[PDB]
């Protein structure tokens, strides 16, 4: 156990006429990573309270809009996950075609490029971050047989799929996703900013990064002056994310999170079928063999009352970490054109 | 049925859930009228039509006459138990020569005593006066519930008694006085105490005494319904098998609905069912066979109507959330489906989308920006007559950017745009005076 | 009449949950009736406030699923009114060099106007139009020194060198006032030879 | 467990409030305070069968361990087909016009 370091201990040579001047500078390349959607939940509310029998599904009835109401809910986040991607990307719908020769003035895009080579139109690093996530609970989609086998085939996302609880697939797949992202590098490779304010304008390529020099406040000469310095360390500093993404699987543990929160979320759900809530059994069919309608009803009731306590939870959890992704996405948009369709003063 | 009615409250509207995928849809969202998207919707397209009832085919009558007409039974505190065992629990059998003053049941109803089945029976028999019937029962007290026969809080079983005075003449023995009370099903058979008199209390039972003091036969049943071999089972006759089709089953008593399948589960000698982790009962062991069933959700997987507005057109199309075309007509159990319904199982516009198969929208190759978002990357439109047609949308213009290391473009013109950009700053300020809606 | 949709939703949710909570008033939660005077002429308080209980919670627990909706959607108003409360600021006190933050195109102006429950913003930007192409060069090489435009590019019209600002054509004599010079011209990748006017 | 309980020894008279030589006229039903006594009730075992003993809110089988403020008892003698009409939310001759 330990004190905290705050930071490494530092002093500044003040003086009323001293200044420092660089001399030299840093091409550097910083990875932000950020979660647009999650996973479009669904729940069949009368599947998931009353498990398919007419005797709970008639007294359910009784209880009225609230399974409505849950539904509604849930296919409010589940359309607001499709528009958080839909304003981070597609915000150019000009699908500018990825040009043939991948370098520009010495600067190698190749690695952000989609490969004509490979199959899937990926860039190199969105194949990396695409194997870097996993899906730990083999993420859903469960074909039609699957849930049929041994003791040993048993698994959570079959008890959520007999149980109503579903996925809905996301609208734009993710060849659709690469395809924006293709096509936004390559108008900046090629148009630089001017394809964000109107019709996409060719630049060549060191004119355009001569002119995001004069926006950082360093002459235009200097640009061209070190051009060859600037692109190596560029192309260097790519390469630099491309080892870490192969080597490193924390840098995109801010989406692995949603992943597991919405993972985990789904699998108390189902585990909270097995409560009994109070009743002589959590098993509804043991309750109507066992007991007569006078006071079978009562132990239902229990049970009804206790399940759809917990998927009003559910709904509000999603509700709430909903909110947070939709502040990511809105923060992601403004990023997308600030930082991808510009260049930004904001420190 | 939904059924909608006028202010004068005669019906002018009603809807068939189990007709057609609209109906469906209209029954799905409470309303008769329904504006263009896709919706998930809940199975009203099939219920079971059958049981399948099948229980083991043990035979021998349960030995009622013995354990109720014994020649005499126990002392109170002498209550003897035994168990019962193999047996068919047809107790109707005494509706001809008994009544029975008492008979109470406890974490079963005795309705349904005619058509469980019980992994464990035993029966404690005693003689009581009838004014003290009343103390078996669980949480009682009293001598009997204190010092002679204590049941447990969770006692499942059942009490039963009789008036016996005119046969059980006689002297016997209840304890009156203990240190300490009995633990549930307890006993103590000690007559003398230290010194040599007997501690034990003297019941006089005559017919002449009076009613209270009238001796009863008191017969407890005590159950349970573990997942164990059936031991006593009611008197149901067996069905055949029905496999693949939504059924109602009763498997020892075990009732419910869903469909039926062959299984690959490895069950243990003595299991008789199986339960996921959401104690959904996953599979069942036939008692007849032994052979090891699935049982699969009679509504099992995903389904969605997508429709136009129903002010547009009453056509629909069905998505079939992760099922392939082929197997449409097997995940929905299409034969016990409406003809109607059946319609949207098979045929022309058939197409597999990556969400699921897509029946009744026709695959169009011109991709449109997205009017009714199916998924991975479909969407759908009602379309030029008219159909609904599923497309993969369109993400934007087919462009592209003449670069050259040489080369620019300068603008010569320049357009002065006016953008709309509308947000929202309020809502409408709700109050609720919570007494008042609630009480 | 879909301009303003984002304001017609926010009336539509918050009408269709008020009438939602009160159609909630009918159900039973498994009471014998969802009428509570029902209830209290048929049965004796003893098991009267049984079958009350069950509605009070069951009422009580729609009232705390509404104010739960309510919680969460002024949550999401009150990031649209902090959004708008900015453009306020940035787009009407003032101009915005946030790329798309003021409306498409470079912002020039926005205006604010009333709307029921809401604000429209109407958002003025230039956008530049009916574009050519030109040859282009970084520098110009004049005397063994290299020029640098010291606003816009270089550009020639076929024939000619000139200056232009980079978003509207308006070629200028390069000059050494539209000019400053910088080194050697070796090091410049894609230097030109031209001459730079001196008044 | 520490159990402490007040030490009052003089046992309930049970034997004056259920054995009196007779009880009231059910329209003329008699209290009586009962106070600084041991309700041990299993006395009665021995020589008293109750066909009714009903308790609101307390069990019956709690009764040997608690303690209480104050304990009145009202008797009165009815026939036995009246006595279901002695407990709360009845009606009857009894339940209207005499207790
Ligand atoms: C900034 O520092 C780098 C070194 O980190 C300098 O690069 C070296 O430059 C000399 C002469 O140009 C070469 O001989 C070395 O091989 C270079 N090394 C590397 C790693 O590039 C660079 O010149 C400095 N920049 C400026 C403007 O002086
Ligand atoms: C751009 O970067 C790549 C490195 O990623 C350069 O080298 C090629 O890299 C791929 C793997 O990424 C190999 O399969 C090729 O064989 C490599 N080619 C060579 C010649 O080494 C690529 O050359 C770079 N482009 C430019 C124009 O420099
Ligand atoms: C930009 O384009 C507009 C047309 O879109 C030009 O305006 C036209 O100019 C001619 C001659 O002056 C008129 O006859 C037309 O009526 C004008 N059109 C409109 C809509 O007013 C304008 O001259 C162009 N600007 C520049 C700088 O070239
Ligand atoms: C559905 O089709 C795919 C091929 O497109 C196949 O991999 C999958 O196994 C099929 N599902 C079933 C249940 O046969
Ligand atoms: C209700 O009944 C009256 C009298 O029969 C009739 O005039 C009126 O039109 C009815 N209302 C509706 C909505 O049909
Ligand atoms: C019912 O009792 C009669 C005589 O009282 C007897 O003949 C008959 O066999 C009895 N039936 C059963 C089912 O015990
Ligand atoms: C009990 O058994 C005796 C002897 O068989 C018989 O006479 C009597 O009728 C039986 N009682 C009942 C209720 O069956
Ligand atoms: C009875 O049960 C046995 C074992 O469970 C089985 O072999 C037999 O087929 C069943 N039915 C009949 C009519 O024998
Ligand atoms: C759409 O294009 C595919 C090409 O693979 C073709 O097979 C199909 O017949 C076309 N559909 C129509 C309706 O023309
Ligand atoms: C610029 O040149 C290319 C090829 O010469 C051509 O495709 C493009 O349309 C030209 N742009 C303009 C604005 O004329
Ligand atoms: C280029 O512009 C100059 C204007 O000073 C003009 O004299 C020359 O002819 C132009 N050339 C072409 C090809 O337009
Ligand atoms: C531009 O490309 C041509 C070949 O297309 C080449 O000859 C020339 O040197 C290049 N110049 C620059 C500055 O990239
Ligand atoms: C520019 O001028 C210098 C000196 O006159 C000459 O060496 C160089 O080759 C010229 N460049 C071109 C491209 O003509
Ligand atoms: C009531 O008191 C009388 C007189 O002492 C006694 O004979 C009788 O047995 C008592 N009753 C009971 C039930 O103890
Ligand atoms: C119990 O009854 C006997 C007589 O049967 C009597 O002698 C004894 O005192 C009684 N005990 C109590 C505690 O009343």
């Amino acid at each position: 156990a330990y004190t905290m370091s705050l930071g490494a201990e530092n002093s500044i040579a003040y003086a009323n006429n001293s200044i420092a001047i660089p001399t030299n500078f840093s091409i550097s390349v910083t990875t932000e990573v950020m979660p647009v959607s999650m996973a479009k939940t669904s729940v069949d509310c009368t599947m998931y309270i009353c498990g398919d029998s007419q005797e709970c599904s008639n007294l359910l009835l009784q209880y009225g809009s609230f399974c409505t109401q849950l539904n509604r809910a849930l296919t409010g986040i589940a359309i607001e996950q499709d528009k958080n991607t839909q304003e981070v990307f597609a915000q150019v719908k000009q699908m500018y075609k990825t040009p043939a020769i991948k370098d520009f003035g010495g600067f190698n895009f190749s690695q952000i490029l989609p490969d004509p080579s490979k199959p899937t139109k990926r860039s190199f690093i969105e194949d990396l971050l695409f194997n870097k996530v996993t899906l730990a609970d083999a993420g859903f989609m469960k074909q039609y047989g699957e849930c049929l086998g041994d003791i040993s085939a048993r698994d959570l996302i079959c008890a959520q799929k007999f149980n109503g609880l579903t996925v809905l697939p996301p609208l734009l797949t993710d060849e659709m996703i690469a395809a924006y992202t293709a096509a936004l590098v390559s108008g900046t490779a090629t148009a630089g900013w001017t394809f964000g304010a109107g019709a996409a304008l060719q630049i060549p390529f060191a004119m355009q990064m001569a002119y995001r020099f004069n926006g950082i406040g360093v002459t235009q000469n200097v640009l061209y002056e070190n051009q060859k310095q600037i692109a190596n360390q560029f192309n260097k500093a790519i390469s630099q994310i491309q080892e870490s993404l192969t080597t490193t699987s924390t840098a995109l543990g801010k989406l692995q999170d949603v992943v597991n929160q919405n993972a985990q979320a789904l699998n108390t759900l189902v585990k909270q079928l097995s409560s009994n809530f109070g009743a002589i059994s959590s098993v509804l069919n043991d309750i109507l063999s066992r007991l007569d309608k006078v006071e079978a009803e009562v132990q239902i009731d229990r049970l009804i009352t206790g399940r759809l306590q917990s998927l009003q939870t559910y709904v509000t959890q999603q509700l709430i970490r909903a909110a947070e992704i939709r502040a990511s996405a809105n923060l992601a948009a403004t990023k997308m054109s600030e930082c991808v369709l510009g260049q930004s003063k904001r420190v | 049925f939904m059924l909608k009615f006028n202010e004068n409250g005669t019906i002018t509207d009603a809807v068939d859930c189990s007709q057609d995928p609209l109906s469906e849809l209209k029954c799905t969202l409470k309303s008769f009228n329904v504006e263009k998207g896709i919706y998930q919707t809940s199975n009203f397209r099939v219920s079971p039509t059958q049981e399948v009832v099948r229980f083991p085919n043990i035979t021998n009558l349960c030995p009622f006459d013995k354990v109720f007409n014994a020649t005499r039974f126990p002392s109170v505190y002498a209550w003897e138990r035994t168990k019962i065992s193999d047996c068919v629990a047809d107790y109707t059998v005494l509706y001809n020569s008994t009544s029975f003053s008492t008979f109470k049941c406890y974490g079963v109803s005795p309705s349904k005593l005619i058509d469980l089945c019980f992994t464990s029976v035993y029966a404690d028999t005693f003689l009581i006066r009838s004014s003290e019937v009343r103390q078996v029962a669980p949480g009682q007290t009293g001598v009997i519930a204190d010092y002679n026969y204590k049941l447990p809080d969770d006692f499942t079983g059942c009490v039963i008694a009789w008036n016996t005075a005119k046969q059980d003449a006689g002297n016997y023995y209840y304890r009156s006085h203990r240190k300490t009370k009995l633990k549930p099903f307890e006993r103590d058979l000690s007559n003398s105490d230290e010194n040599g008199v007997r501690t034990l209390s003297t019941y006089d039972f005559n017919p002449n005494v009076p009613i209270e003091y009238q001796a009863t036969r008191v017969v407890v049943l005590s159950f349970e319904l573990l997942n164990a071999p059936a031991t006593v089972c009611g008197p149901k006759l067996s069905t055949q098998l029905v496999k693949n089709q939504c059924v109602n089953f009763n498997f020892n008593g075990l009732k419910g609905t869903g469909v039926l399948t062959d299984s690959s589960k490895r069950f243990q000698s003595f299991q008789q069912f199986g339960r996921d982790a959401s104690d959904f009962t996953d599979s069942v062991r036939d008692p007849q066979t032994l052979e090891i069933l699935d049982i699969s959700p009679c509504s099992f997987g995903g389904v969605s109507v997508i429709t136009p507005g129903t002010n547009a057109s009453s056509e629909v199309a069905v998505l079939y959330q992760d099922v392939n075309c082929t197997d449409v007509p097997t995940a929905i159990h299409a034969d016990q489906l409406t003809p109607a319904w059946r319609v949207y199982s098979t045929g022309v516009n058939v197409f597999q989308t990556q969400a699921g198969c897509l029946i009744g929208a026709e695959h169009v190759n011109a991709s449109y920006e997205c009017d009714i978002p199916i998924g991975a990357g479909i969407c759908a439109s009602y379309h030029t007559q008219k159909s609904i047609v599923a497309y993969t949308m369109s993400l934007g213009a087919e462009n592209s950017i003449a670069y050259a290391n040489n080369s620019i473009a300068i603008p010569t013109n320049f357009s002065i745009s006016v953008t709309t950009e509308v947000m929202p700053v309020s809502m409408a300020k709700t109050s609720v005076d919570c007494t008042m809606y609630i009480c | 009449s879909t301009a303003l949709g984002k304001l017609q939703d926010v009336v539509n949710q918050n009408a269709q949950a008020l009438n939602t909570l009160v159609k909630q008033l009918s159900s039973n939660f498994g009471a014998i009736s969802s009428v509570l005077n029902d209830i209290l002429s048929r049965l004796d308080k003893v098991e009267a406030e049984v079958q009350i209980d069950r509605l009070i919670t069951g009422r009580l627990q729609s009232l705390q699923t509404y104010v739960t909706q309510q919680l969460i959607r002024a949550a999401e108003i009150r990031a649209s009114a902090n959004l708008a409360a900015t453009k306020m600021s940035e787009c009407v006190l003032g101009q915005s060099k946030r790329v798309d933050f003021c409306g498409k195109g470079y912002h020039l102006m926005s205006f604010p106007q009333a709307a029921p429950h809401g604000v429209v913003f109407l958002h003025v930007t230039y956008v530049p139009s009916q574009e050519r192409n030109f040859t282009t060069a970084p520098a110009i090489c004049h005397e063994g020194k290299a020029y640098f435009p010291r606003e816009g590019v270089f550009v020639s019209n076929g024939t000619s060198w000139f200056i232009t600002q980079r978003n509207f054509y308006s070629p200028q004599i390069i000059t050494t006032d539209n000019t400053f010079v910088a080194g050697n011209c070796d090091v410049v990748i894609g230097i030109i030879n031209n001459t730079v006017y001196d008044p």
